[PDB]
RNA sequence: UCGGCCUCCGAACGGUAAGAGCCUAGCAUGUAGAACUGGUU
């Protein structure tokens, strides 16, 4: 069966549909990427790790065990 | 380690006549599994709609299970034949029936009531029903017989209290001032009206019907003759021989339309004090109301 | 001005000796030994 | 200013209809950079459609409630953004004229598979009340 | 109408939404936070969407159908690209073209650093940066006049 | 006037206890509800 992913989230109302350049494109995936990795973070509470902009993940601070 | 409280997906949602409006054309959103059950913490199926033309689209706040444990309503969470609170119904009928409070106590109460239910016919508040079939001693006197449209009102707008709604008259939430915080009757916990515990509007409610005496009657130093008046030449001796019928034997029974007073006295002290308790402000005879006092 | 630097993030000290003078596992220890309480990069580029 | 996708020649009549355009192409800017504070959640973007409305407009003034420009630099402005081809599309049915947004009419974005109610033609309103459409902003546009 | 189709609406509605929600840190854009999170089980799809699409080296600008979220949660590339293969094997030949020629005939080829951009240097705005200025020239091998006509 | 055959390739856990509770963060909800006084021995 084909079952078309993208028509059936059309035919919802959460989704829209537009024009647009591809490198806004790019830079919009890059940043809502990287703006709900942070979302993961903060869910998990690890506010003493850090997401870098170009995706590396690093401490702030020393880490205890529990850490 | 296989327990758990399973999840009630049904349609056809138990309201109030109150709460679901006055249109007969509703227009109904369901879902599946939307939110939580505001007392056993179950999810549960979710109905929403707009009871009328400027109401607040009220929407399904407790479970089906826990509304049909308690016979009330899923929004107002006030009973379905009478339109009060269950505390009030409880202080009426029975008070010994209470549920747990600790979350894993109130789960397992809820599994076993919901498994008996589902092992039940479908649609019964259990044997409390059965502890209902007494009724009319006084909560029909100050029971609600229009439909209270005031409670589907929108809520007060925040930034009107503060004096900054912008919107105007396109904002749909009131313009107007809020009741006073200072007041008592402002608390409202949900839980505690769920239980039964503690609920001021309850409360105020008791206080006022104690002070209603429907079925004091007793002005008389041990005599059984008393007066029903109001009954004047509209209601006759036959009337009252009937009303006194269902209490036994008769003494006396007259009616005066000079005074426009039944006098009624039986040869037996309960049967009297039953009969003037009926006809303190609520008997209704041959399209006469009649009051008893002293005679 | 941005000079940020992809660091190395596992900092390879034996608690056990750093905090006492002493580790049970003595030359097998997998860290390394030395008691000091230096800043590091990190927490530098952090301050 | 706006860069153009087609890179040739622009048509003849283009240099007069240009600067009008160009500065509701700033007015557009202004709707980019408004600060969202303040003002609503769905609020912020009740501008933006009603000058996107503008534009298209002023494209649809050129050339059937005037017929002053010529059909082959309407297909470009149609093909370089400046109008919606389906707001266009649209407004010459009967029904709808003065249509606020593609969006008010689609019946797969409402609970109930209905239009909104600046749809409703105000004579039929019959409930009072100041109506502003929570998707454009529309104060009844039948 | 018995069905309207769903049409497009211009580019600055999703533009502002992406400005809007900025690092999800205001509290007025709360309710959004858990969609934002349901992103996880649709960007593995977004990037192949996105990376199947990119602009050739004689493209300057690209346009794209895509198809987004209402709250700017996820952004997918909705279409497929299609082209005929002589067309695509003579552009990419005459690409190999240019390129031998430009290493032949360049002084100094400078590889550009990797990564571009520093890991405390934020994202760019389309608008605020791209949208506003010219691009530069693509590859594109000149033909004859007559022998390509 | 007489030959070509060419594996690999790095990361996690595995070590720097566990519990505890006092104020503290982050995060969830945008809720259900306000009933009030009248009859003759
Ligand atoms: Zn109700
Ligand atoms: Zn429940
Ligand atoms: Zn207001
Ligand atoms: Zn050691
Ligand atoms: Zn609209
Ligand atoms: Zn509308
Ligand atoms: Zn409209």
């Amino acid at each position: 069966k084909k079952r078309y992913l993208f028509r059936s989230f059309k035919a919802t109302k959460f989704f829209q549909s537009t024009k647009l350049d591809w490198v806004e494109v790019g830079l919009q995936v890059c940043r809502q990427g990287y703006n709900m990795l942070n979302l993961l973070i903060h869910r998990k509470n690890l506010n003493y790790l850090h997401l870098d902009y170009n995706f590396n993940l690093k401490p702030v601070k020393t880490l205890t065990t529990k850490e | 380690t296989y327990n758990r409280q399973n999840w009630e997906d049904a349609d056809f949602p138990i309201l109030c006549q109150t709460c679901l409006g006055e249109n007969p054309y509703i227009r109904m959103t369901k879902e599946k599994y939307g939110k939580e059950c505001k007392i056993c913490a179950r999810p549960f199926t979710v109905f929403r709609w707009c009871p009328g033309v400027r109401m607040r689209f009220k929407k399904t706040e407790v479970c089906q299970t826990c509304s049909k444990l308690k016979n009330v309503c899923q929004t107002c969470l006030l009973d379905l034949e009478y339109g009060l609170p269950i505390q009030v119904r409880d202080a009426g009928l029975s008070f010994k029936d209470d549920m747990p409070k600790s979350d894993v106590n109130k789960e397992y109460y809820t599994q076993n009531m919901e498994r008996e239910i589902s092992n039940s016919d479908g649609t019964r508040p259990v044997g409390m029903l059965g502890k209902a079939t007494s009724t009319s001693d006084m909560l029909l006197k100050l029971a609600r017989t229009t439909p209270y449209y005031k409670r589907n009102r929108p809520h007060i707008c925040s930034f009107w209290v503060k004096g900054e709604c912008k919107r105007g008259e396109e904002c749909p939430y009131r313009h107007e001032k809020p009741t006073d915080p200072d007041d008592p009757l402002a608390d409202q916990n949900i839980k505690d009206r769920y239980y039964g515990i503690n609920d001021p509007v309850a409360d105020k409610l008791l206080k006022r019907a104690s002070t209603m005496p429907r079925l004091d009657p007793p002005e008389d130093k041990t005599i059984t003759t008393l007066y029903v008046g109001g009954l004047g030449d509209t209601i006759t001796e036959t009337d009252l021989r009937n009303h006194f019928y269902q209490f036994g034997e008769i003494r006396t029974i007259t009616v005066v339309q000079r005074q426009q007073c039944a006098f009624i006295q039986f040869a037996t002290r309960q049967a009297a004090e039953v009969a003037a308790e009926k006809s303190f402000n609520k008997l209704i005879v041959n399209g006469r109301r009649l009051n008893v006092k002293w005679g | 001005l941005r000079a940020t630097v992809r660091w190395d993030y596992q900092p390879d000290i034996c608690k056990d000796y750093k905090e006492t003078g002493f580790c049970g596992f003595g030359d097998s220890c997998k860290f390394l030994h030395d008691r000091s309480d230096y800043k590091h990069g990190w927490q530098i580029e952090r301050e | 200013p706006k860069v153009k996708r087609s890179r040739k020649a622009p048509p003849d009549g283009w240099e007069l209809i240009e600067p009008t355009l160009d500065e509701l192409d700033q007015k557009m800017r202004e709707a980019e950079t408004e600060p969202h504070e303040g003002k609503r959640k769905v609020e912020s973007l009740w501008p933006i459609f009603r000058i996107h409305h503008q534009k298209t407009r002023y494209i649809f003034d050129l050339f059937y409630k005037r017929k002053a420009i010529s059909r082959e630099l309407y297909e470009y402005c149609i093909k370089e953004g400046y109008a919606d081809k389906n707001l266009i599309a649209k407004w010459k049915k009967q029904g709808y004229e003065n249509l606020c947004c593609l969006r008010c009419i689609q019946t797969r974005d409402t609970n109930f598979g209905t239009n909104c109610i600046c749809r409703v033609p105000k004579s039929k309103l019959e409930v009072g009340r100041i109506i502003e459409c929570t998707h454009c902003g529309c104060r009844g546009c039948s | 109408f018995v069905d309207a189709q769903k049409e497009d609406m211009p580019p600055e509605h999703v533009r502002k939404i992406i400005r809007d929600h900025g690092d999800m840190t205001n509290r007025k854009f709360r309710h959004d936070k858990r969609v934002y999170l349901g992103a996880l089980k649709y960007m593995p799809h977004a990037v192949l969407k996105l990376l199947e699409n990119m602009p050739m080296p004689w493209e300057q600008i690209r346009d794209v159908p895509v198809l987004y979220h209402i709250t700017g949660a996820i952004s997918f590339v909705n279409e497929i690209p299609w082209v005929i293969e002589p067309v695509y094997i003579s552009q990419w030949g005459s690409m190999w073209i240019m390129m031998r020629r430009e290493k032949r005939d360049r002084r100094h080829f400078k590889r550009m650093r990797f990564p571009p951009f520093d890991d405390e240097e934020p994202p760019l705005d389309y608008a605020d940066n791209i949208l506003d200025v010219e691009p530069l020239e693509a590859i594109q091998l000149e033909l004859d006049p007559e022998e390509d006509a």
